[PDB]
């Protein structure tokens, strides 16, 4: 007997719990919803969705990252909690590959609903995918090619990716120049892994072809009352200090005397104190001073008389920017002036970006940081160019680490399910079909790619498997016309990392989901 | 009976003039009532 | 509904039926391999389609005459 | 197909009826002009009362919901 | 080519006309204000104020 | 017309009288200069009959078929004997067919 | 031909306009064209609405 | 045109098209103008004027 | 512009529309909830019911009968209206048989969604079940066994 079906109650009022078929029926047609409304959304013919927010300010958003759709979305089913937490962990490792996790899990978990109406024990279907796991990540292994070496080579797959990437979103239709923008800004890193290294600044107005990585960098600060505009050779010293009312850190300490005159001597004082100071900041021998906090009245006048630019309120991503940008030092004593490093650049002016005023920093000595200016005609296309940009950078970033690729257009998916059946037909027992039915869903996978553009995907699946039945590995779905063609010639790149755990991710969240028999929920609060 | 995961999608586009009617109204009777339970029941 | 392309059959069965003369040609629905509804059989009567369009014509023209309405 | 939260009014009703609030405030003071005028009486409905012949007082004292009515009013 | 591929969906289609359905209700909305002979609109907003 | 003489306090019974004057002038003058056959010749008067019922009828949602339903109208009053009653002409609605399968029987 | 032919309010048909001094910046009919294209397409590549 | 049974893909790029070759059409109807011109610049505020 | 989707109110109140996927999707749903009620009651290790009445009396029905089962329970799914007509036809013209033609009916919707699924059109797939039912209608009647002749 059960707690839900027995003569006494054993729960709280509004707890309940549902067995082996309600809780499997329930989980199915949850992760099976979340697949078919994430889906649609793949390939280079798939469509955005419309996310309106039903709270008091009603935000409006439009994408086609999968992740961003899952996220926000109020979600009650559990397995759907997890296919979205699935979603958002792939974000998070890496940029792209969140439409393609949540598909592939979704079609796992249907093909186990049709095995476990076969009468098929959970725990076989489990071990089937694990073996049919090893053996496509083990092909995928072997399948993959590596171009680090080769400077000229490893750029053309750079491009390639960046472009195969970039041709389900939005900025599809200036895949090029988009391409080009974001490898640029990617190998201006030299390395570096910290993509907030690169700032993706957003102006409303002109066209998405207006966009462009700038030649130096950009700050969306102001300057001082009384300080030059413009600065030719500039030293930027880039600093942490306070500068305002500065205090000394004594929170104890007090001024008590019996006369006024003592309190004007030790307002003096404090002021002399501030300008020994700016100084001490003007013994650097500097013509451009940025400071992460604020700069009051009193030291910006000391700076004007100085005819030295200061630039305040730079948090601390925009100190660790022009730091990295320009190669200075970030201080907060001046005490050993020889001890600090001064950035340079050739040039500081301000520049006019639509309706705003920005600072523009150019000829920077190190630039390992960029900015790009991202023009559009809504709100709506920036935050979609920007998400687009953000995934592009990400799987560059990721390839510049690990610089094996594999091929799309379903290539790497066809390979995989090739592996697959040929280890199924070679095992006895029912995790043959287990194994089948993964193969299946590695199918569905370009399926879908080729239904979004509305092809024959029956037919040209068929041909894909046929073709890698014979032999030959590199064959994908070309869908400039809707034939299969060679990815190797067409470069169809994407990283390696991205689809093993593409793969890794779907096989662990459904084998997690179909090892659940029952859900027990408390009372909600 | 199963679907459960409806996604009403733009079901409720189509309904906002008169969700939001009713609201305002729910909200205005909402703020009435606690208003007049501001001073009743907390020391009553 | 037949799953063809609507403007592109359409424009193609007009311009066959500008270049040769011949009234018969329309939407090979089945998919017959022709577009001759004379070899075809496909027949309905003339006085259906005046009625047809007549009563269209009609009640279109009584729906644009429309202008006020006044629900209560 | 707007769908916007609100009424509308467009063509010669919402131009009747701007030119019926003029014409509401233009009756309001109309019977005070001229040597032959006389004052009104107006209740603060907490029983203070004003009496006054100025046009500019009353429509002060006035409530006035119209936009086309304030527009006089402050003109 | 022959029946071609089904679409089953039909909601794209229907989420396409609504967006343009609103777009060209706001088009004549805004159409009535353009050009030398074109007027003005006076809106009030949720609270008293008034911009015409 | 008359509402700003009334709002300006002028009394009501002047615009009465002027509307009546000018009523009664109006009526004068209408029937001086109406136009009228003196002949009694049947094609005439048949024509005159069939015109305005076209006038009558050239305002309504039948008014592409004006002629049409003139004509019957005018054979429809023209078959009455003496007295033009109403209930001697009868109106049936059948619903389906076109405005032009409508038919007088006689 | 008339490359200049517009819309005359003041005489009620149509004539030449820069006799009329009735002239508009190409950046502005330029920007206009552009965004207006720019934002169709973005609302083309649109097939669902999600109520988060 | 959607009604007509065109993807709503196809429609996207022949607008880019179109928009392309207007701005082009725009760009040879356009006259150079210098700031030192002081009647072309009353001429456009005039116009921009006009309106409100 | 779908009927319910429009700016315009057309339907009177509590009255609605589902166009062709919503529609698929609830025929598909009702069918396929009919046809694994009535099946597990199918073959020699079939097993019985219990339909219990929302009634004043209350009526206590154990059956196995399809058409017994079909014709007791509140059906608001208008495809399991259909199915549940078939049944109790089947039953009036024969005896036996309402199990198997109300289980073979939902079989076959469910393979016609996930044809539909497979992006193909109902009409391809009507006419490819006409031309099945008249193959396995020929094949069942060339099988057929007459025995009336011998006592
Ligand atoms: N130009 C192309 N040709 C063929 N397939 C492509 C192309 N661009 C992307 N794809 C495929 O589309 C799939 C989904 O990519 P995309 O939608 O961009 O991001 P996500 O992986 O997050 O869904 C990838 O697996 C890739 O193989
Ligand atoms: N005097 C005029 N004669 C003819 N057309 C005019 C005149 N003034 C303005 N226009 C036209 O009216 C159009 C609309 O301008 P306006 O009503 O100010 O709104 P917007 O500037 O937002 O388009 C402009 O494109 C302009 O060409
Ligand atoms: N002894 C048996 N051996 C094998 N199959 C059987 C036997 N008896 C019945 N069946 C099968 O069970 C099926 C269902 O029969 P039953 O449940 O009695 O009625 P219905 O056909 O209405 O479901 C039949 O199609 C028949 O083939
Ligand atoms: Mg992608």
């Amino acid at each position: 007997a059960s707690l839900s079906l027995a003569p006494v109650n054993i729960f709280k009022a509004g707890a309940d719990e549902e067995r082996a078929e309600t809780a499997r029926l329930t989980s199915f047609i949850g992760a099976i919803a979340i697949g078919d409304l994430v889906k649609s959304t793949l390939g280079p013919k798939g469509m955005d969705k419309i996310l309106l927010s039903s709270g008091r300010d009603a935000s409006l958003m439009v994408t086609n990252d999968g992740a961003t759709i899952l996220k926000n979305i109020g979600v009650d089913n559990p397995a759907a909690k997890v296919l979205v937490d699935m979603s958002r962990v792939q974000d998070d490792e890496v940029g792209d590959g969140t439409t393609s996790v949540t598909v592939l899990a979704a079609e796992l978990l249907r093909e186990a609903e049709s095995l476990i109406a076969k009468k098929i024990h959970p725990q076989t279907i489990i071990a089937g995918w694990r073996e049919a796991t090893k053996a496509a990540r083990e092909a995928l292994l072997s399948s993959a090619v590596d171009h680090g070496s080769d400077e000229v080579k490893f750029r053309q797959d750079l491009m390639n990716i960046a472009g195969t990437t970039l041709s389900s979103k939005l900025l599809t239709h200036h895949k090029d120049h988009f391409t080009k923008l974001a490898v640029e800004a990617v190998l201006r890193l030299k390395g570096s892994g910290n993509l907030e290294a690169i700032h993706i600044i957003k102006k409303l107005g002109g066209s998405l072809a207006d966009s462009y990585l700038d030649e130096g960098f950009l700050l969306d600060k102001k300057i001082g009352v009384n300080q030059p505009k413009r600065i030719e050779n500039a030293k930027i010293l880039i600093a942490n200090t306070g500068m305002d009312t500065d205090k000394i850190k004594i929170f104890g300490s007090r001024v008590r005397v019996d006369s006024t005159a003592k309190v004007a001597e030790i307002e003096h004082a404090e002021k002399e104190k501030m300008k020994e100071k700016v100084e001490r900041i003007l013994k650097h021998g500097i013509n451009c001073f940025i400071n992460r906090q604020l700069i009051y009245n009193y030291p910006e006048q000391l700076f004007g008389a100085a005819g030295v630019m200061a630039i305040e309120h730079a948090d601390f991503a925009g100190v660790e920017r022009l730091a990295l940008v320009t190669g200075g030092e970030i201080a907060s004593t001046f005490d050993h002036p020889e001890l600090v490093k001064l950035g340079s650049c050739k040039l500081i002016e301000e520049v006019m970006i639509g309706e705003d005023k920005l600072i523009h920093f150019s000829g920077v000595a190190l630039g390992e940081a960029c900015t790009i200016v991202l023009r559009g005609a809504t709100q709506q296309i920036l935050d979609e160019a920007e998400r687009s940009l953000h995934d592009a950078l990400c799987v560059l970033a990721q390839t510049v680490k690990d610089s094996r690729t594999v091929y799309g257009g379903g290539c790497s998916e066809m390979l995989m399910a090739h592996a697959v059946t040929q280890l199924a037909n070679r095992t006895p027992g029912k995790e043959a079909v287990a194994m089948e039915s993964y193969a299946k869903a590695l199918r569905m996978l370009p399926t879908i790619i080729a239904d979004n553009a509305g092809y024959d995907s029956a037919d040209l699946v068929a041909q894909l498997r046929a073709a890698h039945s014979e032999g030959n590995t590199t064959a994908g779905l070309d869908m400039r016309e809707g034939t299969i063609g060679d990815m190797a010639i067409l470069g169809i790149t994407e990283s390696f990392q991205v689809k093993r755990q593409v793969l890794l991710s779907a096989a662990e969240a459904a084998e997690v989901i179909l090892r659940v028999d029952n859900i027990i929920k408390a009372a909600p609060r | 009976l199963a679907g459960e995961g409806i996604s009403v999608n733009t079901g409720p586009k189509g309904v906002i003039n008169d969700w939001r009617r009713f609201k305002q109204l729910e909200t205005e009777q909402r703020e009435e009532q606690c208003r007049e339970m501001e001073r009743l029941i907390k020391k009553l | 509904n037949s799953g063809m392309n609507p403007i592109q059959t359409m424009t193609e069965v007009r311009a066959r039926q500008v270049k040769e003369m011949n009234p018969a040609l329309g939407i090979d629905c089945l998919h017959k391999g022709t577009n001759d509804m004379k070899q075809q059989h496909v027949i309905e009567t003339l006085i259906g389609k005046k009625q047809q369009i007549s009563l269209a014509t009609q009640m279109v023209r009584m729906i644009l005459k429309i202008d006020d309405i006044r629900k209560p | 197909p707007l769908s916007v939260f609100g009424d509308r009014s467009t063509g010669e009703t919402i131009r009747s009826q701007n030119v019926m609030a003029a014409a509401s405030i233009a009756n309001i003071v109309k019977s005070s002009l001229g040597p032959v005028g006389l004052d009104k009486m107006l209740v603060d409905d907490i029983g203070d009362v004003t009496i006054t012949n100025d046009g500019a007082t009353i429509l002060k004292l006035l409530e006035v919901e119209h936009p086309a009515a304030k527009v006089l009013c402050e003109l | 080519r022959g029946k071609g591929a089904y679409q089953d969906r039909d909601k794209p289609a229907q989420i396409r006309f609504s967006n343009i359905s609103a777009a060209k209700a706001v088009a004549d909305a805004i159409r009535t204000s353009l050009g030398p002979k074109g007027m003005d609109k006076m809106i009030q907003d949720g609270k008293g104020d008034v911009t015409i | 017309q008359v509402k700003p003489y009334v709002e300006e306090g002028l009394h009501p019974q002047i615009i009465i009288r002027a509307f009546r004057t000018a009523t009664q002038l109006a009526v004068n003058k209408i029937k001086e200069i109406a136009v009228t056959v003196k002949k009694a010749d049947k094609v005439e008067q048949r024509k005159l009959l069939e015109k305005c019922a076209m006038t009558a009828l050239s305002s309504k949602l039948i008014s592409q078929q004006k002629a049409f339903f003139a004509k019957m109208v005018v054979d429809a009053v023209m078959m009455l004997d003496d007295l033009l009653q109403l209930k001697m002409i009868g109106i049936k609605k059948v619903q389906g067919g076109a405005l032009e399968d409508s038919q007088l029987v006689a | 031909g008339e490359k200049t032919a517009g819309i005359n309010v003041r005489k009620g048909g149509i004539s030449n306009i820069l006799e009329e001094l009735v002239v508009q910046p190409l950046l502005v009919s330029v920007s206009a064209l552009t965004l207006a294209t720019e934002t169709v397409r973005s609302i083309l590549k649109i097939d669902d609405v999600v109520n988060t | 045109l959607l009604q007509k049974g065109i993807h709503p893909t196809i429609i996207s790029e022949s607008f880019q098209k179109a928009l392309e070759k207007g701005i082009e059409i725009l760009t040879d109807m356009s006259r150079p103008v210098e700031l030192s011109d002081r009647e072309t610049l009353l001429n456009s505020a005039t116009t921009s004027l006009n309106s409100k």
